[PDB]
């Protein structure tokens, strides 16, 4: 199109032309908008397009056409400007600063044209990252003195060393090396105290005009690294806690100025500057009282108004209180007469605690956690803040949110509901309310209980009965356990559940029944000392939660199979033994009616409540009555096994029946839950079905293989198959289950592994791609992990089955097969821990294919499979090493070292990998000190090509310089030199070296850079 | 009707794309293909306060991919910054995009969201998330994969850029639909393609839903 | 709403797939209440679908007599069909749709409500 022509620089460019191309990506929309995007990145980006900006800064009409310019300037300031002559950069320089004058001069455009003006300063300030104080030391004086010229000058200089502060202060440590970050905060630091008079006499000379906030806004940045005497021993104080607080444009900016205040280094031996700090903070709680609105204001109804800027205002007047008030309320705390400002504040928060936002409360929780932990530890402090914490408890339990173990919710529409998610924000601040609560309780149990007590009365007699209000209030009383005395607990609990049984008898609908439930629920699994004290209302409250798994809502069986499991892992004693006054011990009651308690739970439900039955078991030390209850409780999944494996070992085609694989599954999917729960206890029932269930393994394979080449990949996807590969994950996922947990490890070896690895290894290696499961990898990870030490041969075994041809499906990109991806770099890793010997069995092709699938897991961004390939990189040069001089190790060092080296290396600088550089550091240091401390005892070179005499050091050098001289040709020799030299020099010390390495990748983005910054 | 610029920022790979996409069309892609520069994309929500439109700019967060950078906060009314709570890397850089963001957009309404919250291996928790507050910063955990919070950005930039606090998210009223004929020139076209949807396997199906 | 002049016949928890034919791949269309309305005027019964939180539409369109629901070859609760004039996204088009269910059950008893929904539409 017509808009192309920008991008030809064999003519001049038409600005006109530009303009329009600005425009329309601008303005414009569809197509056309995308076209110009596309020309506008081209222009941009080209090498020479900065030549061509002081022509678009003079005769553009366009404000966007001229930020674009100052953006390729910005661009050529920051990364080539040293390779410029200096005819260039002066000029640059002088036409910059002349169209910040030139823009300044003229009121309408400095109305107008903010943005410009803006990134103006910006490019002024990016030119003096590289020219100031060195070549251009006149500037801050000349600044000052163009202040007191012009308004609108004086007004745009405060937003330049504004941005200049942030660059220096708030922005250098990433962007800048260490020692031109020193050097250009040592010359801003020499040159303040001409800038704070000029910053303060225009506060002073002048009340709330855009040349006070944009000081103000100044000043802010200052406040983070300024020396504090030139707060307190000037007047700044006085004029930003009262003659700014009045005008509410400048309030905004002032109490995010006295935030910062309330965090300076400051004395704690000097009783003026005390009063100074008190003094602000009165002189501001006064300011709001009289001009904002008191104490007693409804800031919920404020902020949920949303009138102006008053949701930022409450926000930071939050941030004011807080900051203040967890560093300084001890000014406050003593003297009689400061009493009434210390109690103001905190009811201001106490309002703000009021706030229905989540993270303002968040904000205000914090601080109160802060106090409430004070109050709680702190010698006679408590009572100052009683009234404090008495409306503290109120706010709490009125807005306690819903916690992990409540499953039933509601919704849009205003039923009950199963969660679809777990609310991972809400989950934690439930726990943050809870520790606020549990101190609040501590601090007066008396008001705590009153405060609970009559609000479940008036949930009783219905007077504020709500779904909200039932849950809040349970919720409380949940998170309390353990504050209370035992004897206090009693009453509390007996009366709270009794009648919170009451209400679900009383209130009709399923909906109102899942509700009342949840909370029951979520009551009684909070106290299990009640519980363990209490065999009669423990039993009843088993006995409810087997009717709750009889309810229509699935949302409120869940939540009583859980419940079950909370309670039995802390109470598993009294369920094991007989009680008085009962035939038996309860889980053989339980165990006994299994069938029918659990009738109208779906599957996984069934499963977690034999995972509770397990847990209750194995409290039974005994192996007698331990390995006879386990076999009861397994009668209903064995019954069934066993009519299942005698017919399919009969007839191995009745398998395919789809409901026949659901049962198998179901079958072992009960064994996982309940060898989940007792470990080791396991034993038995595992080996009653061992044989038979790697049977049905090696079965369900065959099939599996048998429907792929008859139907195709897309076989993998049917359900048929995906069932009966269910029964292979599911078999793996007992048998790692077990190992994990299993105390006698020699069992492991003599029974479980070998007829394990036959079953499973051979399976894995001979299937296609598609049809091989990542469990596999998963499983042999878990038997190296425990029993490797113990099978050498084995591990050789699985090496060989597994590693070439899993590196095959995983190494062509970084996207296929992401589940066999991660359990593979696992898997190497732990064999590279337990059982290095393994890879030194490997034929030298396969040792290559090792090493190159290490750095391989370097260049991923998924970071579960790079934090291990950086991890074995680290384990297998510690291995390497422990063997010493020997012919396999300095066979690896000259065949991988530089390898290595540089592959850390690529990822260290390709600012793709910026995650792992902890340990891309770590690891590039441990090789660089093997060179440095001898511990490769052959050459590293190959021979004729540097002196027989010379050492690793002298040639790991060249070879760095080399390496590095090719990959970035625009550093220096001295650059790369220096850098090296303070490398090396460090390579023991990982926190310097690691600076090091940060100063070199900030070099690498510019030209020029200075080789002496290796020497900070 | 009113439309109001949108601007969205942050690390690449955070999943800006996959949010603009999931509240376009409704899918959920699963790729990460980088965007270059930037796309801009119509997108208008139904309220009680009448239809609302946002041009959203979707931005490259890869620096070589970067194209104009602060070029495209120019006039935005409203912006999003976005993080992974898997990478905290991308929660590090997030007062880096919100100071080029605000210098170009002084007083805007900015949601900050941390994106990915359905990973069960979090490494960004939500006691480390504090930027936003002296910022002014909403925040948002949300996930376009699981949906969870995924309209509350632009329900809370909805809000503020009409002044109503109130303003609801509402059922666009449906028409009543046509009954078309099919015909048999263009049907072997779609009958093949029918054939391959009904054998090409359909995504997440160990999902709920 | 434009839903007060007609009758729910079926409502079921349900996510909704259009194939794109050139990147040869499913992708989800919304995840919502799928609706059966008939409309108490003219008889005839449309699936109406809106997602979650936006209630944005992701399908309208009548059930017409002429549909298939086919199985899809990765799923037992889900079925296939081409719809020839869908109007959830502006103007009327074609889309291979498919939807899946919660359960093998409810994707059975959505299969009875179609094609009853398809007499009715009939008549
Ligand atoms: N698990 C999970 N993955 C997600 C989520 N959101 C996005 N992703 C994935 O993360 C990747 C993000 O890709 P994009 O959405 O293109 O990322 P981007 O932020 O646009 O990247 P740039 O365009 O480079 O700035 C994609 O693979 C998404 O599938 C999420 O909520 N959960
Ligand atoms: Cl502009
Ligand atoms: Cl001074
Ligand atoms: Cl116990
Ligand atoms: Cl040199
Ligand atoms: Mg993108
Ligand atoms: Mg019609």
């Amino acid at each position: 199109g017509a808009m192309e022509g920008i991008l030809d620089f064999s003519n001049d460019l038409d600005i006109a032309l530009l303009d329009q191309v600005v425009s329309t990506f601008y303005q414009g929309s569809g197509v056309q908008q995308k076209q110009a995007q596309e020309i506008l990145t081209k222009f941009q980006d080209n090498p020479d397009a900065w030549q061509k900006a002081d022509q678009i800064l003079q005769f553009s009409t366009n404000p966007q056409s001229k930020f674009i310019a100052l953006s390729i300037l910005d661009k050529l300031i920051t990364r080539k400007w040293k390779l410029l002559p200096n005819d260039h950069r002066i000029g640059i320089r002088n036409f910059v600063v002349g169209m910040i004058i030139s823009m300044c001069q003229d009121d309408e455009v400095f109305k107008t044209q903010k943005n410009l003006i803006n990134k103006s300063d910006l490019t002024l300030v990016q030119i003096l990252k590289q020219e100031w104080p060195q070549n251009w030391p006149e500037f801050i004086p000349e600044l000052i003195g163009s202040s007191s010229s012009s308004v609108n000058v004086c007004e745009n200089n405060m937003i330049v060393l504004k941005l200049l502060s942030e660059e220096v202060f708030d922005f250098s440590a990433e962007q800048m090396t260490q020692a031109k970050a020193l050097h250009l905060k040592n010359s801003m630091s020499k040159e303040f105290e001409q800038i704070f008079k000029l910053c303060f006499q225009v506060l002073e000379q002048g009340s709330s005009s855009s040349l006070i906030v944009a000081t103000l806004e100044s000043l802010l940045r200052y406040l983070h690294w300024i020396p504090y005497r030139y707060i307190y021993e000037t007047n700044i104080l006085e004029l930003l806690s009262t003659k700014f607080m009045t005008s509410p444009d400048t309030r905004a900016i002032t109490l995010k100025c006295l935030t910062e205040v309330s965090n300076l280094k400051i004395p704690q031996d000097n009783d003026l500057i005390k009063r100074q700090t008190v003094l602000f903070f009165q002189n501001t709680l006064q300011q709001i009282a009289t001009s904002v609105m008191p104490v007693t204001a409804d800031l919920k109804a404020t902020y949920a108004n949303a009138n102006g800027n008053d949701q930022s205002f409450l926000q930071d007047l939050a941030m004011f209180l807080t900051t203040y008030l967890a560093r300084n309320r001890a000014l406050l705390e003593s003297d009689e007469s400061l009493r009434e400002l210390l109690l103001n504040a905190h009811q201001y928060l106490i309002q703000l605690s009021k706030i229905e936002e989540r993270e303002l409360f968040k904000t205000t929780l914090d601080y109160w956690h802060n106090l409430v932990a004070d109050l709680f530890y702190e010698p006679l402090k408590k009572h100052i803040y009683e009234e404090i914490c008495s409306q503290l408890r109120l706010v709490i339990i009125e807005n306690m949110v819903r916690p992990e173990e409540v499953l039933v919710v509601e919704n849009d529409e205003g039923e009950i509901v199963r969660e679809f998610v777990k609310e991972s924000d809400t989950i934690q601040l439930y726990k943050s309310e809870r520790e606020v609560l549990v101190y609040l309780t501590h601090l007066n149990v008396i008001d705590t209980e009153e405060i609970m007590i009559s609000k479940l009365a008036r949930q009783i007699d219905g007077s504020e009965w709500s779904w909200h209000n039932i849950n809040t209030l349970s919720w409380a009383i949940g998170s309390i356990s353990g504050t209370m005395s035992e004897d206090t607990e009693k009453r509390f609990v007996v009366t709270v559940i009794k009648d919170l049984l009451g209400l679900c008898e009383q209130k009709r609908g399923k909906d109102n029944k899942a509700v009342v439930a949840s909370d029951i629920m979520y009551v009684v699994g909070q106290y299990p000392r009640f519980l363990k004290a209490h065999w009669n209302f423990l039993r009843t409250v088993i006995l409810k939660l087997f009717e709750f798994m009889h309810e229509t809502h699935e949302g409120v069986q869940d939540m009583a199979c859980d419940t079950f499991i909370k309670i039995v892992q802390k109470c598993k004693y009294h369920f094991v033994i007989q009680q008085p006054r009962e035939s038996e011990p309860f889980i053989q009651t339980i165990i006994r009616d299994i069938q029918k308690t659990t009738a109208d739970l779906q599957p996984q439900q069934v499963h977690t409540f034999y995972k509770a039955c397990g847990i209750i078991i194995s409290e039974e030390r005994s192996v007698a009555e331990r390995n006879r209850l386990l076999s009861d409780l397994m009668q209903l999944p064995n019954m069934a096994w066993d009519t299942i494996v005698e017919q399919s070992t009969a007839n191995p085609t009745l398998l395919l029946d789809s409901e026949t694989v659901k049962i198998i599954a179901n079958i072992i999917k009960t064994n996982v839950a309940v060898c989940t729960s007792m470990g080791a206890d396991f034993y038995p029932q595992l080996g009653h079905i061992y044989y038979n269930m790697l049977q049905l393994y090696r079965a369900v394979s065959s099939m599996i293989s048998a429907q792929v080449a008859a139907e195709g990949l897309i076989a993998t996807k049917t359900p048929k198959v995906r069932g009966l590969r269910t029964i292979k994950k599911e078999i793996l996922k007992l048998v790692e289950t077990y190992i994990s947990k299993a105390r006698n490890l020699d069992d492991v070896v003599k029974v479980l592994v070998e007829p394990l690895l036959n079953a499973v290894l051979e399976d894995y290696m001979n299937n296609v791609p598609d049809a091989r499961d990542a469990e596999v990898l998963n499983c042999m990870t878990t038997v190296v992990e425990k029993v490797g030490h113990m099978i050498p041969q084995g591990v050789i075994l699985i090496l060989q089955s597994v590693f070439e041809c899993t590196l095959d499906m995983i190494n062509k990109d970084f996207t296929e097969y992401p589940e066999h991806r991660v359990e593979f770099y696992k898997l190497l890793k732990v064999i590279n821990e337990k059982s290095f010997a393994a890879f030194l069995e490997l034929p030298p092709a396969a040792f290559k294919l090792f090493v190159d699938a290490i750095c391989w897991a370097f260049k991923h961004n998924n970071r579960d499979v790079e934090v291990n390939g950086l991890q074995i990189a680290l384990d297998l040069v510690k291995n390497i090493e422990r063997m010493g001089n020997v012919p396999f190790a300095n066979e690896f060092h000259k065949n991988y070292f530089f390898i290595f080296v540089s592959e850390t290396f690529f990822v260290l600088t390709d600012s793709d990998h910026k995650s792992g550089f902890s340990k891309q550091a770590l690891l590039l240091m441990k090789l660089i000190s093997l060179v440095y401390d001898n511990k490769i005892s052959v050459p590293l070179y190959q021979e004729a090509e540097v002196p027989q005499g010379t050492s690793n050091q002298v040639y790991l050098s060249q070879y760095l310089a080399n390496m590095l001289s090719n990959a970035f040709p625009h550093l220096t020799s001295e650059q790369i030199a220096s850098f090296l030299s303070a490398l090396t020099k460090q390579c023991k010390d990982l926190v310097v070296f690691k600076g090091t390495l940060r100063d070199f990748l900030v070099q690498i983005k510019e030209v020029g850079g200075d080789p002496t910054d290796y020497l900070f | 009707q009113v439309q109001f610029k949108l601007v969205l920022v942050g690390d690449g790979g955070t999943g800006k794309t996959t949010f603009v996409k999931r509240h376009l069309t409704g899918e959920f892609e699963k790729k990460y293909v980088a965007t270059l520069g930037v796309e801009v994309h119509p997108l208008v929500f139904h309220t009680n306060r009448g239809p609302i439109k946002f041009n959203v700019w979707d931005t490259a967060g890869q620096e070589k991919f970067g194209g104009l950078r602060d070029g495209y906060y120019i006039q935005a009314q409203c912006a999003i910054i976005m993080f992974d709570v898997t990478s905290r890397v991308t929660y590090k850089n997030v007062p880096n995009w919100h100071r080029d963001l605000v210098r170009v957009c002084e007083n805007i309404p900015i949601v900050l969201c941390g994106n990915k919250v359905d990973i069960k291996d979090r490494k960004v928790k939500a006691k480390s998330i504090v930027f936003h507050r002296k910022k002014n910063l909403q925040y948002y955990d949300i996930s376009a994969k699981s949906n969870y919070n995924f309209e509350k950005p632009f329900l809370w930039l909805a809000r503020k850029l009409i002044g109503d606090p109130n303003l609801e998210f509402v059922a666009m009223p449906a028409a009543a639909p046509p009954e078309v004929v099919m015909d048999p020139a263009l049907a072997a076209q779609y009958e093949h393609d029918l054939e391959v949807a009904q054998t090409t396997a359909l995504p997440d199906e160990d999902d709920d839903l | 709403t434009m839903e007060e002049d007609e009758e729910v016949l079926y409502k079921v928890r349900a996510k909704l797939f259009r194939f794109d034919a050139d990147a040869k791949e499913w992708k989800e269309r919304g995840t919502g209440d799928c609706k059966f309305l008939k409309n108490k005027k003219t008889n005839k019964v449309r699936i109406l679908m809106r997602r979650d939180k936006t209630l944005k539409i992701c399908a309208n369109h009548i059930i017409a007599p002429e549909y298939t629901l086919k199985p899809n070859v990765g799923s037992d609760r889900s079925w296939v069909y081409a719809c020839t004039a869908d109007i959830a996204e502006g103007e009327a088009e074609a889309f291979t749709f498919a939807i899946r269910f919660g359960s093998k059950e409810n994707a059975d008893k959505f299969k009875e409500e179609f094609e009853k929904a398809q007499e009715i539409n009939k008549k």
